[PDB]
This record gives C-alpha cells, sequence and structure tokens, in this order.
C-alpha cells in the first residue's frame, strides 16, 4: 500500500465525499479526488495517474454498477479497483457487483475500521 | 440439496464468511473448523453468485461444492 495512491471517491451527496475524504485521511492515504456520478468520474479517470476507486451505487446519469462495468470494459483502466459502495447489504446488489466485477463492496455508514479492513484485503489479494 | 467447503480460511477468516453467506441464504450444518468451514445450502444463489461474492474475500480454488442425500 503506497500511502500515494490516488483515489478517486465517487458519489452525488458532497458530504458522503468529504466523510470518506477524512477516513482516508485517518488511515493515512492523502491523495483522494472527487467525482459526483459515474460520467464524471470517468471524465476524470482519463487523466490517469488513479489507482483506487470507491464508487458509491445510485447516481443520477451513471450509477455505480454501469461505472463499475464500462471500468472493466476498457483498456488501461479495467485493472482499477473499485470498491462498491451500497446502502442495503441486500443480495441482489452484493451479487450484482461482484457479477459485475468489484474488488470489494462496503455498506455506508461505515467506520474508519471498516473501511481500513475492505481496502486492506484488496490490497492484500493484489500484493500491493 | 448442496453442501459448500471452504478450506485454508486464515483466522477469523471463516467466521467472516459465513455471515458473508448469511446474506445470499441460509445455512444449516454448519461446521467451523480452525481454517475450514461448511455447511448446507437450499437451491437459492446459483453456485457462480455464492463463488464470485466469496472471492471478495477468498480464491475460487478455496471453494468446493458437493451433493448430499436425504
Ligand atoms: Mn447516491
Amino acid at each position: 500500500a503506497d500511502k500515494e495512491l490516488k483515489f478517486l471517491v465517487v458519489d452525488d451527496f458532497s458530504t458522503m465525499r468529504r466523510i470518506v475524504r477524512n477516513l482516508l485521511k485517518e488511515l493515512g492515504f492523502n491523495n483522494v479526488e472527487e467525482a459526483e456520478d459515474g460520467v464524471d468520474a470517468l471524465n476524470k479517470l482519463q487523466a490517469g495517474g488513479y489507482g483506487f476507486v470507491i464508487s458509491d451505487w445510485n447516481m443520477p446519469n451513471m450509477d455505480g454498477l454501469e461505472l463499475l462495468k464500462t471500468i472493466r470494459a476498457d483498456g488501461a483502466m479495467s485493472a482499477l479497483p473499485v470498491l462498491m459502495v451500497t446502502a442495503e447489504a441486500k443480495k441482489e446488489n452484493i451479487i450484482a457487483a461482484a457479477q459485475a466485477g468489484a474488488s470489494g463492496y462496503v455498506v455506508k455508514p461505515f467506520t474508519a475500521a471498516t473501511l481500513e479492513e475492505k481496502l486492506n484485503k484488496i490490497f492484500e489479494k493484489l500484493g500491493m | 440439496p448442496r453442501r459448500i467447503i471452504l478450506s485454508r480460511l486464515k483466522a477469523g477468516e471463516v467466521d467472516l464468511l459465513e455471515e458473508e453467506l448469511g446474506h445470499l441464504t441460509t445455512l444449516t450444518d454448519v461446521v467451523k473448523g480452525a481454517d475450514s468451514l461448511s455447511a448446507i445450502l437450499p437451491g437459492d444463489i446459483a453456485e457462480d453468485d455464492i463463488t464470485a461474492v466469496l472471492c471478495f474475500v477468498i480464491e475460487a480454488d478455496q471453494i468446493t461444492f458437493e451433493t448430499v442425500e436425504v
């Protein structure tokens, strides 16, 4: 885990993005950039330089699931870890996220610890 | 019916996967080894789905399904 990993936190609720930015800062990750939906996120990712994407579920323009699919289908981005943030721990969501190729999922609201666990495991499965 | 067998799990990784399975379906015959977990699963989520979600933690090679007669 390089503490300079460029995160992209996607969410249409600014306050949720602020919270996440803090949790990450608390865990030592200070390279955090935001996006307000899938389309915004995709446009920012085009510039490259990112190494992790935390993304909320439902958003206008392009929802999380679509952002995941699009990332998975894009050449340069396909191997980018995507942590899906859902509001409900319902199986249909959880399964769709797995089928789509998500690196994990976390239900909000979540603590710094929960976040850190999820992140540690994803880093583990990629030895990064 | 079907039975799931998870092998080579890390410490606590067994409990984690139990609750994880508790979101997709209901487990019956739960056996918790120090590095294994096995349970009986009804005909709910297709094997691929169970595997897809479990892979958020373990590798596919650690999962195995098995039939069981009444
Ligand atoms: Mn939202």
